């Protein structure tokens, strides 16, 4: 996509009560938003080409 | 068939007969007509019944496929994930079948010995008050109107209440007339 540079992601889970302290000096691509984890349950990543169906 | 009943010394099944699985057909002075056998055929529901509920029960644990993604040095460990996976869709797809297959020729066979052992019901009450015609079919001795048929066919026939009309019937027959 016309860049010879790279971006590298990383992730972690941070629970509840816990800190994530960061550190930098340069290279830094800093979080803006977080994700809060509202609900668990069953759920899988079908892969498949098709759309919605409106239907149930 | 393995009981030898249904296509076999009975060549061929009843149309006529709509109300169950097997029956009766009866023929005297009163005229003729069919009639099913309630008990026999109610077992045979019940046991079908039964086995078609004992397969979906079986078969209710099986094996259930993820999906589970890996990267481009995870090969060995998705190619393993992916033989695992198909090697129970295998196991579970013969078990099915065969299952299928051989649960198939028993009930089949079920059947068949259901007609046979009906047929010796008729044949061990009459006894020798009938004669066995060999096509699935008894001729009798002695007079049998439809209150004698009934009893016949729901468990009751009295061998004893005619069976002197019936020596009388033997005895002219060997005697020639
Ligand atoms: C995150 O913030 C909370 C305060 O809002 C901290 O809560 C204290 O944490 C200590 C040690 O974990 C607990 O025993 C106390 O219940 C809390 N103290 C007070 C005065 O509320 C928490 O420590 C912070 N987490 C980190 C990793 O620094
Ligand atoms: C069986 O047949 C006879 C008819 O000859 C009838 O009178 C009798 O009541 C029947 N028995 C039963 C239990 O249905």
């Amino acid at each position: 996509n016309g860049q010879s540079g790279r971006m590298e992601f990383f992730w972690t889970i941070l629970k509840p009560n816990d800190a994530i302290n960061f550190e930098s000096n340069g290279n830094f691509i800093a979080p803006e938003y977080a994700y809060k984890i509202v609900k668990k349950g069953d759920s899988t990543i079908m892969k498949s080409e098709l759309e919605y169906g409106n239907c149930n | 068939g393995l009981f030898g009943a249904i296509a076999g010394f009975i060549e061929g099944g009843w149309q006529g007969m709509v109300d169950g699985w097997y029956g009766y057909h009866h023929s005297n002075e009163q005229g003729s007509g069919y009639a099913a056998d309630k008990e026999s055929t109610q077992k045979a529901i019940d046991g079908v019944t039964n086995k078609v509920n004992s397969i979906i029960d079986k078969m209710n644990t099986q094996f259930e496929a993820v999906g589970r993604e890996f990267n481009n040095l995870e090969r060995r460990i998705e190619n393993l994930n992916k033989k695992m996976e198909d090697g129970f869709l295998d196991v579970w797809t013969y078990n099915a079948e065969l299952l299928v297959l051989m649960e198939n020729e028993r009930t089949l066979d079920f059947h068949d010995s259901n007609v046979k052992n009906l047929y010796d019901k008729v044949r061990l009450q009459l006894r020798d008050n009938a004669k066995e015609l060999g096509n699935g079919c008894f001729e009798f001795y002695h007079k049998c109107d439809n209150e004698c048929m009934e009893s016949v066919r729901n468990g009751t026939y009295d061998y004893p209440q005619y069976s002197e009309e019936a020596r009388l019937k033997r005895e002219e027959i060997s005697s020639g007339r």
